[PDB]
């Protein structure tokens, strides 16, 4: 891709502030995703408590306590109504936001799983799609309380898993090096991605939903398409060497933030791959980024227990 | 599947959006919600 | 006599 | 100081309030002690339980003792790659490792290799450096008659000690401290455990106590 | 147009310039293995780096312009008006920061032993490199005092002569008397007693560990350390209060007499005085890296193998 698309002049050097600071936690962060109306983020720790920020006063406007503190994913539904997470103890438990009696309290806790559950989204305030720890992905409905369509197949487990925009379909990473293109609908994986040394850790889709870039372990993002049904780009640079552990592309797709454990996030241009700018906020491993639908801000968490604001 | 027409198709896409990202382009940092306004 | 020293 | 009409007020009281819950339950997290239990063939994980808490994943015991509460992670229901979930588990106090010996001649390949390997894959992980292991060995009767009739050349080849007690299950204890591939940093606590000696728990605290006065006394400028 | 000249022992000045080059060399070389060796939980590493730094900083700078002009030449300023200005405010910025880390490290333990989630979260490498700064920069804050009071002034024979220049708080002795007690009051009965209560506190702490500590079962050679950091606590404590009570005290006695109750006996008192506090508070300097030196002696051992 870098040979057709370095025509394009580069982007300059990134320069971003930490235009916020949301401090309260107690552990690593492991989780962050933004809502719809692109002000209120939701973030998970394993202090037992995910808190659900105003991006903009940097205020707690909830603060959900846990059942069981080990929790590795969050997300927020594009309602608002519907916050979910997940960790160890196998349970997707789902919490209502807009409630009456003025607090969250815990709709369904989801059960009947022989994994630790690795990644939640929702499709919409009834549909929820999980990653687990028996390598299988699942569609819950929250309503019924079963576990609508198994995704079975993968040999090692999965580790990640990303919804697209237009939510017909989704991407989930695992262990076996292959990205698997499932399909909501229909109930069977469409594609399955090679061309990673070892297990992956992070999955995105690029904006159109015709396209997904992929981190793993082995310090390398390869950006995959859907149709063509291979890879294609390769984001890596030398000296560096340590693990990915989030991923996620801007908004129009120009630049796209790679967490790696050399403590700092790196910001890559997705055209040219090159490194275009440093984010060097964090003092641990950047554990979960994520930027803003209306593509403004982006908010970052890591294991020093801090989310920064860049923008 | 013709991977040359499909990153091509990336690169119109980014470069159809990428004057109106308010990353790529920037801040004018009035338009900016993040704005501090504290003391 | 006083000691300027300090 | 804008206020925004009495509500931007009220939720800086809201989110100060969330703080003050967020204080209070960090502190009961931060002062509590949490244990990690290991071991993939059954090795007491079942019989260390019911003796902890007598005073389908992950389970969480939350018992206390000596006025000071524990918190046990029995992690070996749910079974999946444990290098992509065992880094949750940096800041554990200490992990009780816990090992049967009578499994030392069944075979799947030796079951007791098999621990050993287990063994070592934890003790010398690169998340686990500073924290200490409290080994466990479990049911030394059953090993007692098992090593009055079978012999241990069996499981172990280039052993030719006496077919004693006290003999055996020190080679045993040797066999598994010597895996460490660091000791400046922590320090494995082996006990001889089975269906019987209450004396449990206590020993428990105690490998707990010196596990926390190390880690207290390297936070301070000493040591 | 020469007086104030003390003339002392020679045999006492090459004695005392001795122990001062001992404590040079001893206190230099400390310093920089110590700070080659942190710079090779984190909050305690950077605070012992800044109260290291910061004696070493209070020789390097202090010990030899004290010894040329006070030793040596003992009346006229080498160092012309900047010089003595510069000189106080680096001498009392040093000892505001030893002063100050000694009871952020203090504070440091008390809290990392009695209040364990409060100390982490006031403990964080952001908040902790912060907190050095600021208290590098309250150190100077507070020497700008140190910098207006003092000053040249002549005192010779009829004032006109370039010789009978000295170095001195050149304003009343009201003033002089509320600035200096006022450092003494602050800098010093706070550090004793935040020293002395919490270090008690916290040795109170580790002999009822001690005394349960003889979980002999669960116990290797480890019950030495648990003494040892019964011995390390009582010597910062001990060393504090020895190190830096005579330089406040003789500075009391500056601060307080008159010039109706000096004699020339208490002339010489003061002057030998002086050596032995500046002694003191090299001594000081110089004994931190020892006795964090000692007690770990694991620590001990990546001193002495990244020095052989």
């Amino acid at each position: 891709l870098s040979q057709i698309t370095n025509n394009i002049d580069p982007v300059g050097r990134i320069q971003m502030r930490t235009r916020r600071t949301l401090r309260g936690h107690l552990a690593k962060i492991y989780a962050m995703h933004w809502g719809t109306d692109s002000r209120l983020l939701v973030s998970a720790s394993q202090d037992g408590k995910l808190i659900i920020w105003d991006s903009y006063t940097t205020n707690k406007v909830h603060a959900i306590p846990l059942r069981s503190s080990w929790v590795m994913t969050c997300a927020y539904a594009p309602s608002g109504n519907y916050v979910a997470c997940g960790g160890l103890d196998n349970i997707c438990s789902i919490y209502n936001l807009k409630t009456r009696e003025g607090n969250v309290r815990v709709s369904r806790e989801l059960a009947g799983h022989t994994g630790y559950l690795s990644c939640c989204r929702f499709l919409d305030d009834n549909q929820i799609v999980t990653s687990s720890g028996d390598t299988t992905c699942a569609l819950w409905d929250i309503e019924t309380g079963q576990q609508t369509t198994t995704f079975t197949g993968h040999t090692g487990d999965v580790m990640s898993l990303s919804l697209a925009p237009d939510t017909r379909l989704f991407v989930s990473g695992a262990c076996d090096a292959s990205a698997k293109l499932w399909d909501v609908r229909e109930g069977m994986c469409r594609q399955t991605f090679t061309g990673h040394e070892s297990d992956i850790n992070a999955i995105c889709f690029f904006p159109n939903g015709n396209a997904f870039a992929t981190g793993s372990d082995d310090a390398t993002c390869r950006l995959f398409d859907l149709r063509a049904d291979q890879e294609l780009m390769t984001y890596s640079h030398d000296n560096i060497i340590c693990g990915i552990t989030s991923v996620s592309f801007s908004k129009s797709g120009r630049l796209l933030l790679a967490g790696y454990d050399d403590f700092n996030c790196n910001v890559w241009d997705a055209l040219k791959a090159d490194r275009a700018g440093v984010l060097a906020g964090h003092d641990n491993r950047v554990s979960c980024l994520g930027v803003t639908d209306d593509g403004m801000a982006v908010a970052t968490g890591s294991w020093d227990s801090f989310l920064k604001i860049w923008n | 599947m013709l991977v040359s027409k499909c990153c091509e198709e990336v690169r119109d896409y980014v470069e159809e959006r990428s004057g109106e990202d308010p990353l790529v382009k920037g801040i004018p940092e009035d338009k900016n919600p993040f704005k501090e306004l504290k003391g | 006599r006083r000691p300027y020293i300090l | 100081g804008c206020t925004l009409s009495a509500e931007d007020k009220a939720a800086v009281e809201r989110s100060k309030m969330i703080d003050r819950n967020l204080r209070e339950d960090g502190e009961k997290a931060a002062r509590e002690v949490k244990l990690l239990l290991l071991g993939a063939g059954e090795s007491g994980k079942s019989t260390i339980v019911k003796q902890m808490k007598i005073i389908t994943g992950i389970v969480e015991t939350h018992f206390t003792f000596k006025d000071l509460h524990f918190k046990m992670f029995d992690v070996g229901g749910q079974r999946s790659e444990r290098k992509k979930w065992i880094h949750c588990f940096e800041g554990v106090t200490a992990i009780i490792f816990c090992v049967a010996l009578s499994d030392y001649d069944l075979v799947l390949m030796n079951r007791m290799h098999e621990s050993m390997k287990l063994f070592d894959s934890i003790c010398n992980n690169k998340w686990f450096t500073d924290t200490s292991i409290i080994l466990f060995l479990n049911k030394k009767d059953l090993f007692e008659e098992k090593i009055k009739k079978s012999p241990l050349t069996i499981c172990y080849p280039e052993y030719a000690g006496s077919n004693t007690y006290e003999e055996a299950a020190a080679y045993i204890q040797c066999q598994f401290e010597d895996l460490n591939k660091r000791k400046d940093t922590k320090e494995i606590y082996t006990h001889f455990t089975c269906a019987t000696d209450t004396k449990n728990v206590q020993f428990v605290f105690d490998a707990v106590t010196d596990v926390i006065i190390k880690n207290n006394l390297k936070d301070c400028g000493l040591f | 147009n020469s007086d104030l000249d003390v003339n002392t022992d020679i045999y006492s000045k090459v004695l005392v310039t001795a122990i001062y080059l001992a404590l040079f060399v001893v206190g230099t070389v400390g310093n920089s293995v110590t700070l080659f060796t942190l710079a090779r939980q984190s909050t305690v590493d950077y605070y012992l780096g800044s109260l290291a730094l910061s004696d070493l900083l209070i020789l390097l700078l202090a010990m030899p312009v004290e010894l040329y002009n006070f030793i040596w030449v003992h009346h006229p300023w080498a160092f012309g008006d900047a010089g003595c200005r510069g000189y106080y405010f680096l001498r009392d910025a040093c000892t505001y920061a030893t002063a100050l880390n000694v009871v952020s490290l203090s504070v440091e333990r008390y809290l990392a032993i009695c209040h364990p989630f409060k100390a982490k979260t006031l403990m964080s490498r952001s908040r902790t490199k912060k907190f050095i700064s600021a208290i590098w920069l309250a150190s100077a804050l507070l020497a700008i005092p140190m910098l207006f009071t003092m000053g040249l002034q002549n005192l010779s024979g009829d004032g006109t002569h370039p010789g009978g220049l000295v170095c001195t708080p050149i304003v009343d002795t009201a003033t002089l008397k509320v600035v200096i007690q006022v450092n003494t009051f602050m800098s010093f009965l706070f550090p004793m007693l935040v020293a002395s209560i919490l270090n008690t506190v916290i040795a109170n702490k580790l002999t009822v560990m001690v005394h349960q500590a003889a979980n002999m079962t669960i116990e290797p050679g480890r019950v030495q350390a648990l003494r040892r950091g019964v011995l390390v606590l009582r010597a910062v404590v001990i060393a504090f209060v020895v190190c830096w009570l005579p330089y406040h005290v003789r500075r009391l006695m500056f601060c307080y007499i008159s010039d109706e109750q000096w004699t020339t006996f208490l002339f010489d008192f003061y002057h030998y005085f002086y050596m032995l506090t500046n002694a003191l508070v090299y001594v000081s300097a110089a004994i931190n890296p020892i006795l964090y030196n000692l007690v770990s002696a694991n620590f001990r051992q990546v001193f002495l193998s990244t020095l052989a």
